[PDB]
RNA sequence: CCUGCGCCCGCCGCCCGCCCCGACCCACGUUAGGGGCGCUUGCGCCCCCAAGGGCCCGUGCCAUUGGCUAAGCCGGUCCG
RNA sequence: GUAAGCAGAACUGGCGAUGCGGGAUGAACCGGAAGCCGGGUUACGGUGCCCAACUGCGCGCUAACCUAGAACCCACAAAGG
RNA sequence: GGCCGGUACCCGCGCGCCGAAAGGCGUGCCCCUCGGGGCACUGCGCUGCAACGCCCUGCGGGCUCUCCAUCCGACCCGUC
């Protein structure tokens, strides 16, 4: 078995180029490397499964749909904040934040860091202790 | 974005001359990658088809074609005719891609690898939009069904820019489809 | 090719399944920039083509001896270390100081001699059979290849090596049991923080 | 808006009123005034062989130095070059010569009120409200040196004799960075974490890109 | 690693000094070519491109109380797609210089 | 075996010369699959894409003066 | 002349008299003709390592159990399966 | 951001004030009419850009002289 297939309507990651993260509705295949892409904010256009990333998100839609439809099948399937809140996505926003910390900031996390390392480093030595 | 190749459409006739004061008018749907060499190409076909050459001709109009709907798929047919390094031959050729632009870069590409056959050497007699339930190619005819579904056997692991990219990694990759 | 550039005293290679003309350029792009590299499990490189293509190319290379004196021609060496250190001097210039100084820098091992068990062994990405042959055509291990040109070493590797994937094993199993109870340890400290750890909270994963 | 400046300045009438030949038109009746001949010296002590040609005073009036736009006075600098590099100081003020003008404070960095050339500073995002600092006090005479003759050449003698000796910076300018460290401790503590900040230095360490690293 | 010793702030990238521009058949010693740890773009040089580096190295004998030596240079632009830069040092580099490592500061910075 | 006026070895008191600037990181294995934790040891839950991650006072003019010093960490060193 | 890196002519250019970049190597093949330097950009040709530049983005065909094949001249292959 | 130049004319400066300083400051016509803009009458003379460093008989500076190492180039001259 396979977990995850090209087929009419699952999200996928793009993940290579000038559109990097954008999550995009595989509406329909073209042949067997490229299909039509629907997005909210990007018009529907081709582009070739080597630059997309198969996510796990399925929403229930049409061939080629209206767009209100495939909006508000986005939102019934909740593809945003599913996408978002799972550890793939979650490790794409993270990333970008630890992109956009600055310096004194990234001080603040520096010395939040240490201290949670002293506190963890405490707390595995007593509960080694505690251990026989 | 960009196209290497683009449909215009150039409309041309003889120069004047005492007899015929106004000579007749030919029309042509030319592929070619700008206005210069659709130019050239139309001045070939109206001197190997219609005995008028650039010296004794003019031309009056080229427009660039576009096309009606770029965010659909049409199944499109190119009658085509080649030359192979022993003689001539006529092809036929059924794609699926969202323009018809699109369609003849594939095609050129197409013949290009299977054949060894360049541009120069390559005409596009007809072009046309075989719609779907009438398509002869069984590569074409086979994405023609709903509840499609696929995964993807080759999907090169590259990093999302040439920045994220080192030479050494810890792990091995772990690819799955 | 120009190089990583990282700073480490030595990279090692785990070279198991890696292409060997491709790992071999990457590396010998490594030693001329400068960076001092050892490769270990060399034993393991995988070659494209058939084991029979390579075995008649390397036969091919058999013949080739300097007539007059054979103890002068092509040294053919049977090892995969030496078959790897002579495809990368290949690669090299070794006619020249700048050369000869590269070479001096790559140490390739069958096996994972000590001291280089207990390390990180780095793989390099553009090289591994999965990413650079299609699934279903030829390859044959250079520990093979060279189990039949005359190596006699594939077996004193082979017992070393179910020894040190032992040895490893009971160490990884220690390591997964100090693990969870380092897992433990870091929530039991984020629930004794509260407000104190709220800037972790939005870059952490 | 540089070649719209451009022709703003070109213009005849705009170059008349710049050099505002009104007020000369002024002083000297309805007419520009005359100029008359200077420079009857009429007594050279001594006449070079070679075709003499006087000292140049300097009638060219560069431009000033512009301010970096990340530059606002309060911000956190990061010095880079030099004794305090990576100290991190607050900018005071960018002064007449062009420097710019920062402070550590010296109670918590070591870094006194000095003077850092622009080039050698990375501005941080970070800012502090000092409006009630005053400064004005700062300048290049200051900080001009005065630097004294070349016929002290250190010896075994010297080499800790000044060090262990107080004839040194003065007392003034002790007095001087107690009253702005003052008055900037007062505004350093109403930021949270400033004053750790400012004790540390940044160092980049492993893993860092300064491309890719935001201030 | 710690409780160590060496130097408590690094305030440079560090790179590696890669050759000469070469043809395929000539070197030009004048400009240097040098890699940035950490630049893998074309326009990620783009922030360096002015960044002032010095080579240091050390001689034989003592000289001013040092055997360390340095020959200052600067990134004056990207070579190639993959972020090495071109370095112009007010010396040419020794050829015993290609191999080593080469101190990038952020200096002259903007 | 190891030069009876020769050398070896330990310690500390240092001087130079080398290297360096966080020069920190043990899994095996496949890739038409795999990994962690629980209980039917078969099945759950979760995670899989790149170490792009983790860890380390990570913050002192390669480091001012004295003093006390928990719990913790790291090093020299004896023991096993 | 069976042909020849042969012998004789026609138009032009080259070498000879000429460096330089490329074709690994070559007097005349490709680019191109020059005082000595600094800076920029190209031609021919290339970007896996030697070797300066991409293991770049795409699409097809080849699987060679003969040394698969890989540069204008150019270092060949034929009839035929 | 890179390389070059640094002023006898092109620019620029004084001949008025305000301004440490970039700079602003007047009259009259034309224009839209906020903002504000266009043009205008023009005169004398002058006319080698700056700031701060470092070294100064030194373990300094740099050398066209010598030796060596490395990189690239590189066949042995005369001659039919
Ligand atoms: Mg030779
Ligand atoms: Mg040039
Ligand atoms: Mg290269
Ligand atoms: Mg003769």
């Amino acid at each position: 078995p396979f977990k995850r297939f090209v087929e009419i309507g699952r999200v996928a990651l793009v993940n290579y180029g000038k559109d990097y993260g954008r999550l995009v509705v595989i509406v329909d295949v073209v042949d067997q490397n490229r299909a039509l892409v629907d997005a909210p904010d990007m018009v529907r256009c081709q582009m070739n499964f080597k630059r997309l990333s198969l996510t796990d998100i399925k929403i229930d839609i049409k061939r080629i749909p209206k767009k209100a439809t495939l909006i508000k099948a986005m939102e019934e399937a909740d593809v945003k904040t599913k996408w978002e809140n799972s550890s793939w996505g979650k490790k794409l926003i993270v990333q970008k934040k630890r992109a956009a910390l600055n310096d004194f900031d990234r001080f603040k996390v520096m010395l939040a860091k240490i201290k949670r390392g002293g506190a963890i480093r405490q707390e595995l030595a007593k509960l080694k202790k505690e251990v026989a | 974005v960009a196209f290497r190749f683009h449909q215009y459409q150039v409309v041309g006739r003889a120069l004047p001359t005492p007899g015929d004061e106004q000579p007749k008018i030919y029309r042509m749907k030319l592929w070619a990658t700008n206005e210069v060499r659709a130019k050239s190409k139309f001045w070939y076909f109206l001197r190997k088809l219609k005995k008028v050459k650039k010296s004794n001709g003019q031309m009056l109009a080229i427009n660039e074609i576009f096309e009606k709907n770029p965010t659909t798929i049409k199944n499109y047919g190119i009658w085509l005719r080649y030359q192979s390094r022993t003689g001539y031959h006529n092809m036929y050729k059924e794609y699926r891609d969202t323009t018809l632009n699109g369609a003849v870069e594939q095609m050129y590409t197409e013949m290009a690898s299977r054949h060894r056959v360049r541009s120069p050497c390559i005409q596009i007699i007809k072009t046309a939009t075989v719609n779907f339930k009438l398509c002869k190619r069984d590569n074409t005819k086979q994405f023609h069904n709903s509840k499609i579904k696929f995964p993807l056997v080759y999907q090169k692991v590259r990093p999302p820019t040439r920045k994220l990219k080192t030479t050494y990694k810890a792990t091995r990759p772990n690819l799955f489809m | 090719v120009s190089g990583s550039g990282v700073c480490a005293k030595r990279v090692v290679v785990d070279a198991r399944h890696h292409m060997l003309g491709r790992l071999a350029s990457i590396v010998a792009k490594e030693l001329l920039n400068g960076q001092r590299v050892v490769v270990v499990r060399c034993e393991e490189i995988c070659m494209s083509g058939g084991l029979v293509r390579q075995k008649m190319k390397y036969l091919r290379f058999l013949r080739k001896r300097m007539n007059t004196k054979p103890s002068h021609g092509p040294i053919h060496f049977r090892a995969p270390a030496k078959i790897l250190w002579r495809t990368i001097r290949g690669m090299i210039p070794h006619k020249t100081a700048r050369g000869e100084a590269a070479l001096a820098r790559l140490k390739a091992y069958e096996g994972v001699p000590p001291p280089y068990d207990r390390t990180k062994r780095m793989v390099i990405p553009d090289a591994l059979k999965v990413l650079r042959l299609q699934p279903g055509h030829r390859y044959c291990l250079l520990g093979q290849l060279s189990k039949e040109v005359g190596w006699n070493y594939a077996d004193t590797i082979r017992e070393l090596e179910e020894k040190r994937k032992e040895k490893a094993k009971v160490s990884y199993d220690r390591r997964k049991q100090l693990a969870k109870l380092r897992v433990k340890a870091e929530k039991a400290a984020e629930e004794k923080l509260g407000t104190q750890l709220e800037i972790l909270a939005p870059i952490k994963y | 808006s540089k070649m719209a400046l451009g022709i703003k300045r070109a213009s005849r009438s705009h170059t008349y009123h710049r050099r505002g030949l009104w007020a000369i038109k002024a002083k000297h009746g309805g007419a520009l005034p005359k100029a008359e001949k200077p420079a009857a010296v009429a007594e050279p002590k001594f006449y070079p062989a070679d075709d003499v040609k006087p000292r140049t005073v300097s009638t060219r009036k560069p431009h000033p130095t512009k301010l970096r736009s990340t530059i606002t006075p309060g911000t956190v600098l990061i010095l880079l070059a030099g004794r305090y590099m990576g100290k991190r100081v607050v900018f005071l003020k960018q002064l007449q010569s062009g420097l710019l003008l920062i402070t550590g404070p010296f109670k918590i960095n070591g870094v006194p009120i000095r003077r850092v050339n622009q080039a050698y500073v990375i501005a941080t995002s970070t800012k502090v409200d000092i409006s009630k600092v005053n400064v004005q006090k700062f300048d290049d005479k200051y900080f001009a040196r005065e630097k004294k003759t070349r016929a002290k050449k250190t010896e075994g003698e010297l080499f800790e004799s000044d060090k262990e000796a107080t004839k040194n910076l003065p007392d003034f300018k002790k007095d001087d960075q107690k009253v702005i460290d003052a008055e900037l401790i007062k505004a350093i503590d109403a930021v949270p974490d400033l004053k750790n900040y400012l004790g540390a230095r940044f160092s980049l360490r492993d893993g860092d890109k300064p491309h890719e690293m935001t201030f | 690693v710690k409780g160590r010793t060496g130097q408590r702030v690094r305030l440079y990238v560090r790179g590696t000094i890669l050759g000469y521009k070469r043809s395929k058949s000539n070197q030009y010693e004048t400009a240097s070519l040098v890699q940035i740890e950490g630049v893998n773009t074309r326009e990620d040089v783009a922030w360096y491109g002015g960044k002032r580096m010095a080579y240091v190295y050390k001689a034989k004998t003592k000289s001013n109380g040092t055997h360390y030596r340095c020959i200052w240079g600067k990134v004056s632009r990207p070579h190639g797609n993959t972020g090495v830069v071109r370095a112009k040092f007010t010396s040419n580099l020794p050829a015993e210089a290609m191999g080593k490592k080469v101190r990038v500061f952020m200096y002259p910075s903007s």
